[PDB]
């Protein structure tokens, strides 16, 4: 890649490696790698629906997000100690493939090009006294949770899982452990993206520290928020 | 019944997106194609970028780079140019330990902080039980990729 | 599946262009004819040995012409 650097512009000195059988398919040069990673994979879309299909496309099945799966309808769920993690996770996505999918099977958030552990599935981890609440399971845009651990003994709601415009999963971190004891709920945003399955989930990272600091204020000033 | 468990099936997504849907693509979210790590070749950083813009796995030549902080400035280059959540993974080579001893200690790390690089290849060999451990776990990678050239090879990858 | 030499050619690789004009000027040969690379030239392509002497796939060159010939006259030829 740097003839440029050999003695005579000449090519023919170069060492570069190639397949035996690979070259006799190489032959139109320096199309885009999209063009042709897609002429191979859209070749196989026309070769699989010959075959599976019939040639309609309509015979497709559908996927909010597709992927996200390791090769390996308004209920509750009280956690112990013992249950199990993967059947509670499995419990609390459901079936149907939505954000509720992956909020507790997506084991990544991206933070604008970051990778870090899954937050909603840190906080739900199963313990004891998590008492969980689906309502609305079955159409996704009105489902949402609400899990309640025991404070002081008594059960308040804790966590809030809820969709909100432009699908835009937030989980209403609630403390009620509070100066006037009303609660206090840190809203936290997340960017759901069925387009890009690996990682639908990317948190908002834009003004995430001022709504924050907007609920630390309550717990520690007595005063108004600037 | 492999003809029926490992049937090629289709998938449509929501924006309308036809996919291949493979044991492997159904990690990945993406079509079941990669590149494999090519030291002439997957060493640009700007077309280890190119093509997973393109939406296709690519590994990220380590025979290209001949430090830690090379290979660094590798990564942070493609960083800048793939989409957000975007992801590539790095290949490693076996036979060269003075390559390994900077990506296993880097990786560690460039993970811990959290990259998008979620996978890893050790081409040219295999690693025995007790070093192809620790690469799953310390190495918050999705997957581990290994490529066998020999008969032994594969059986040493399934223990 | 993965494509190691199927993607040499595309315009986003960084390999310089007369490298591209060759790599597919070079005609591949089909599976059955595959092992002919130790002896000669298939197609445009040949295997040498590495400096650690394991085998390498390259196009078939002057340049690695004169490589093949220096591996089976030269390094071959023990020490002294
Ligand atoms: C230019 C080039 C560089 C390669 N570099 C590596 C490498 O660094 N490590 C490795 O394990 N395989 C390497 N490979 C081999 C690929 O991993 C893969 O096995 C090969 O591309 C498959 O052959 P194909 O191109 O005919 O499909 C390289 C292949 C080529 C053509």
């Amino acid at each position: 890649e740097h003839l440029e650097a050999v003695v005579d512009q000449d090519v023919q000195r170069t060492c570069i490696l190639h397949g035996p059988v690979a070259a006799q398919f190489t032959k139109v040069i320096d199309e885009p790698i999209k063009s042709i990673m897609d002429g191979i994979h859209d070749g196989h879309i026309k070769k699989l629906l010959h075959q599976y299909y019939g040639d309609d496309e309509s015979k497709i099945p559908a996927v909010e997000y597709f992927g996200g799966e390791s090769p390996v309808d308004s209920a509750v769920f009280k956690a112990t100690s013992s249950t199990d993690e993967e059947s509670w996770f499995k419990a609390l996505a459901g079936s149907e493939i939505n954000w509720r999918h992956a909020s507790f099977l997506c084991s990544f958030i991206t933070q604008d090009k970051m990778f870090v552990s899954n937050p909603i599935r840190k906080v739900f981890k199963p313990s004891q006294g998590m008492v969980v609440e689906i309502s609305n399971g079955n159409t996704s845009s009105k489902t949402v949770v609400t899990l309640s651990e025991p404070v002081q003994g008594e059960l308040k709601p804790t966590v809030i899982l809820k969709l909100l415009k432009e699908n835009i999963i937030q989980m209403e971190m609630i403390e009620n452990r509070t100066m006037d004891g009303k609660p206090v709920s840190l809203p936290l945003l997340y960017n759901f993206n069925p387009d890009n399955g690996f990682a639908p989930i990317s948190e908002v990272m834009e003004d995430r520290n001022q709504r924050i600091k907007e609920m630390y204020w309550k717990l520690w000033i007595d005063e108004p928020f600037n | 019944n492999w003809l029926e468990e490992y049937h090629p099936k289709l998938i449509k997504n929501k924006s309308g997106k036809i996919f291949v849907e493979t044991k492997f693509s159904k990690l990945i979210g993406r079509p079941p194609l990669l590149v494999p790590g090519m030291t002439p070749c997957t060493v640009s950083p700007d077309f280890v970028a190119a093509t997973t813009n393109a939406g296709y796995t690519i590994e990220l030549a380590g025979g290209g780079y001949f430090s830690a902080a090379g290979m660094t400035a590798a990564i942070d280059s493609v960083v800048s140019q793939i989409e957000k959540g975007s992801t590539f993974g790095i290949n490693l080579i076996y036979v060269n330990p003075f390559m390994l001893q900077w990506g296993i200690p880097l990786i560690k790390e460039l993970r811990s902080k959290g990259y998008p690089i979620q996978f890893l290849t050790i081409g040219a060999g295999v690693p025995s039980l007790e070093v192809a451990s620790e690469y799953i776990e310390t190495l918050g990678l999705k997957y581990l990729g290994l490529k066998p050239g020999s008969i032994d090879a594969i059986s040493q990858v399934i223990n | 599946f993965l494509f190691g030499s199927r993607v040499m050619i595309a315009k986003e690789v960084k390999t310089s262009p007369d490298a591209k004009k060759c790599i597919a000027a070079c005609t591949g040969v089909p599976d059955d004819k595959w092992e002919q690379t130790y002896k000669k030239p298939t197609g445009g392509i040949v295997t040498v040995r590495s400096e650690m002497g394991e085998p390498i796939h390259k196009i078939a060159t002057r340049g690695v012409m004169l490589w093949k010939e220096f591996d089976e006259t030269i390094f071959n030829l023990p020490k002294n």
